[PDB]
RNA sequence: AGCCAGGAUGUUGGCUUAGAAGCAGCCAUCAUUUAAAGAAAGCGUAAUAGCUCACUGGUCGAGUCGGCCUGCGCGGAAGA
């Protein structure tokens, strides 16, 4: 794997998608299908394009090396896989409930939706969102 | 593209063969109005110098005595067939 | 097989081969089979190693033969005794000193040469190896 | 919806109605009849166009008949008609077959969006453009 | 099993092992790249 | 190197309409969704399906696949 300046051009572009973003959403393939690659992925597609970022590595100190920096909450989020689906357009998106709803539509489980950081909550299916 | 190298004293069949077993072999450098300059100098260093291209083009410093000679390298003897370098002519 | 067309004289002394060779660099092609061996190579060989390199990368590439035989060796028929002449010429042999580069190749890949020249080398007496043509 | 219990996709030309030499034991390996595709086959068949290919799902249950609905046509099928050169591919590096446009690819790239995945138009445009691209067919863009 | 005098590794799933001095070559997939000795 | 994971909707793609369907042969060798995926390195099919590997994720978490230059060894190595 390249440099460190290679390595930390990943996590620093991670850093500054925090910085311009509200809410966020896990997501644990541990037995999905790319049938459902783009669904999940396919909807940020359908929101404007390219920039949304999933960046799937919470790795103990990857991920959270930005954490200091950025959300001290998401380091007890490490364990076991998530992805931290960084959105961009619209505060508290339709982005969050979509892995829920795609976790039925197909792809074994989801990480059990536990969910990220608005009110600094846990596992909450949560409907209740700006449209 | 810089490289220490030490002057010769003895020069002949018998040095350069004692020279070239013992991790170095015997290069020259001559060019202007100035003296030729026998120089041995180290394998190893040399033989990964000359796998990037700029060596057989590029100006190249080589340390003798102290003093800095700039040069190019104007022709070469391999050993005919073991991966290795016998002797360098050094222009200036 | 190679053979030289016409020649001054029939017959040739066995001579003795010695020092190092000079077609050491990769003077044509990209690639080159240098022998790091001593030895000669038959007319038949160098037909057997030709041919075991041009099936391997198939039409495309291109091939040449820096060594070529012009030495004939005789040799004396079975059941007969000493002298009452030189022998009946046989076969034609390229005497190859080490150093010497046999075969040259270009317009393949590095990977897809190394495995063509192998090939080669396994119909060879003598011991090779690979080499690149270097810039000077 | 359930997952993969029996689904397979497979079938020549939609106008070929009950293939046995091009299918046959395939879409018959199952409990399902190898009437099934042939009357419920052309239904949906004749409203878009025959001589064509086209696939389908064919999710089997313990009832009898199966549920089902259908995709799109494939990329260089379409490419025919389209291209002009029945031979699609041939010796396209060492002899380029043909060539195609954006106009035309990006023009037929929608029409399929129903089917296709993607964010934009001009997303799965160079997409179903590069569907071109490898058949000989070095995208004139 | 073969004997050749230069056993090597046929397929992706075969092994060089050295028992009691020769160098043998086990396989998992063909029981046929079984070989020893070289 | 290990471990529950992912590793596509059209591609039955044209082709010699008997099929080549990611993988007989042709060549191209798409680009989207994006953590990632070659329109594919191998296995398996009449061809599909299917199973692996490339890659990408998360865990445990530290040194590690490979090539020349060589010093000594090993097999190759059976006779009255
Ligand atoms: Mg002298
Ligand atoms: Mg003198
Ligand atoms: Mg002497
Ligand atoms: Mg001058
Ligand atoms: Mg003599
Ligand atoms: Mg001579
Ligand atoms: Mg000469
Ligand atoms: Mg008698
Ligand atoms: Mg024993
Ligand atoms: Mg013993
Ligand atoms: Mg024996
Ligand atoms: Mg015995
Ligand atoms: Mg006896």
């Amino acid at each position: 794997m390249a440099l460190n300046l290679q390595d930390k051009q990943a996590i620093v572009a991670e850093v500054s998608e925090v910085a311009k973003g509200a809410l966020s959403a896990v997501v644990a393939d541990s037995r999905g299908v790319t049938v459902d690659k783009m669904t999940e992925l396919r909807k940020a597609g359908r929101e404007a394009g390219v920039y949304m970022r999933v960046v799937r590595n919470t790795l103990l100190r990857r991920a959270v090396e930005g954490t200091p920096f950025e959300c001290l909450k998401d380091a007890f989020v490490g364990p076991t896989l998530i992805a931290y689906s960084m959105e961009h357009p619209g505060a508290a998106a339709r982005l969050f409930k979509e892995f829920a709803k795609a976790n039925a539509k197909f792809e074994v489980k989801a990480a059990a939706f536990e969910g990220e950081l608005i009110p600094a909550s846990q596992i909450d299916r949560l409907a209740t969102l700006p449209t | 593209f810089t490289i220490n190298a030490e002057v010769r004293k003895e020069q002949g069949k018998g040095a350069s063969r004692r020279l070239r077993a013992a991790n170095k072999f015997p290069a020259i450098i001559y060019g202007g109005k100035e003296a030729p300059l026998a120089i041995e100098l180290d394998h190893d260093k040399v033989m990964n110098m000359q796998a990037k291209a700029e060596f057989y083009s590029e100006v190249l410093t080589i340390v003798v005595d102290g003093k800095e000679i700039k040069v190019k390298a104007q022709d070469v003897q391999r050993h005919p067939y073991k991966p290795k370098l016998q002797h360098i002519d050094f222009v200036r | 097989m190679l053979q030289p067309k016409r020649t001054k004289f029939r017959k040739m002394h066995k001579g003795r081969n010695r020092g190092l060779a000079q077609g050491t660099d990769v003077s044509f092609g990209s690639f080159g089979l240098k022998a790091v061996g001593r030895g000669r190579l038959t007319a038949r060989q160098i037909e057997a190693a030709r041919r075991a390199m041009t099936r391997a990368v198939k039409r495309q590439g291109k091939i040449w033969i820096r060594v070529f035989p012009d030495k004939p060796i005789t040799e004396k028929p079975l059941a007969v005794r000493m002298g009452k002449g030189k022998g009946n010429v046989e076969y034609w042999v390229a005497l190859i000193q080490p150093g010497k580069v046999l075969y040259e190749m270009d317009g393949v890949p590095e990977e897809l040469a190394r495995e063509a020249f192998k090939l080669a080398a396994a119909k060879l007496p003598i011991k090779t190896t690979f080499v690149t043509k270097t810039v000077m | 919806a359930k997952k993969v219990q029996a689904y397979v996709k497979l079938q020549v030309a939609a106008g070929m109605a009950n293939p046995s030499p091009p299918v046959g034991p395939a879409l018959g390996q199952q409990g399902v009849n190898i009437m099934e595709f042939c009357k419920a086959f052309n239904a949906k068949t004749d409203s878009i166009e025959k001589g064509l290919p086209i696939p389908v799902v064919i999710t089997v249950y313990a009832d009898r008949s199966f549920t089902f609905v259908t995709k799109t046509p494939p990329a260089a099928v379409l490419l025919k008609k389209a291209a002009g050169i029945k031979s699609g591919s041939g010796k396209p590096n060492k002899d380029k077959v043909g060539k195609i446009s954006r106009a035309q690819l990006q023009e037929i790239a929608q029409t399929k969006a129903a089917d296709m995945t993607g964010a934009d138009i001009e997303a799965m445009t160079r997409s179903i453009e590069g569907t071109a691209r490898s058949m000989g067919l070095v995208v004139e863009d | 099993m073969k004997v050749r005098a230069s056993v090597k590794k046929l397929c992706r799933n075969c092994k060089i092992v050295k028992r009691d001095g020769v160098i043998r070559v086990i396989c998992s997939a063909e029981p046929k790249h079984k070989q020893r000795q070289g």
